[PDB]
């Protein structure tokens, strides 16, 4: 669920196994290392919604919605200024590709079986 | 110091919007069409592209510049 995947992504901020962006998330999805992806719906998106799906409907590729890029870009820790509480400003990440090693938590698990039912 | 020669400038460098979605090409059934060439060598495997310019293919960093 949600709290997975803020737990999942700080522990992918923590180890460094994550590719923000778009670029170098395309690259790492050719790459064929991937095993998670998220996408954040219902944005100003005239095509690069269907080139994502068109992505990300390959083979073993996961899918997890949010509702806004402001959420999930502050789950990655993509700008972290003046954190003594709200920060200054978090700019949005459209998707994420992660790199999971250390995968020892039931929040891992439940979201495993989230995905596989 | 401004001297009476006209003073040259640093090479601001032209912003492209939103390039890699002009790499993949999605049409209205089950395919990804690749539109511009690809890499060979054994350091990319297949992560970087190529140039598309008039006469050749210049790769991005292994300068593998294939010239029609």
């Amino acid at each position: 669920v949600n709290t997975a995947l803020q737990e999942v992504l700080k522990t992918a901020l923590i180890h460094d196994g994550l590719a923000r962006g778009i670029r170098e998330a395309a690259k790492a999805l050719d790459k064929r290392q991937a095993h998670l992806c998220v996408l954040a719906s219902n944005c100003d998106e005239p095509m690069y919604v269907k080139l994502v799906e068109a992505l990300c409907a390959e083979h073993q590729i996961n899918l997890i919605k949010v509702d806004d890029n402001k959420k999930l870009g502050e789950w990655v820790g993509l700008c972290k200024i003046d954190r003594e509480g709200k920060p200054r400003k978090v700019v949005g990440c459209s998707c994420v590709v992660v790199k999971d090693y250390g995968k020892e938590s039931q929040a891992k698990d439940v979201i495993e079986e989230y995905f596989k039912c | 110091k401004s001297y009476t020669t006209p003073k040259k400038n640093k090479h601001k460098r032209k912003k492209v919007k939103l390039a890699v979605l002009k790499y993949y090409k999605v049409d209205e059934n089950g395919k990804i069409s690749r539109l511009r060439r690809e890499c060979p060598s054994d350091e990319c495997g297949a992560g970087v592209f190529m140039a598309s310019h008039f006469d050749r293919h210049y790769c991005g960093k292994c300068c593998l510049t294939y010239c029609f």
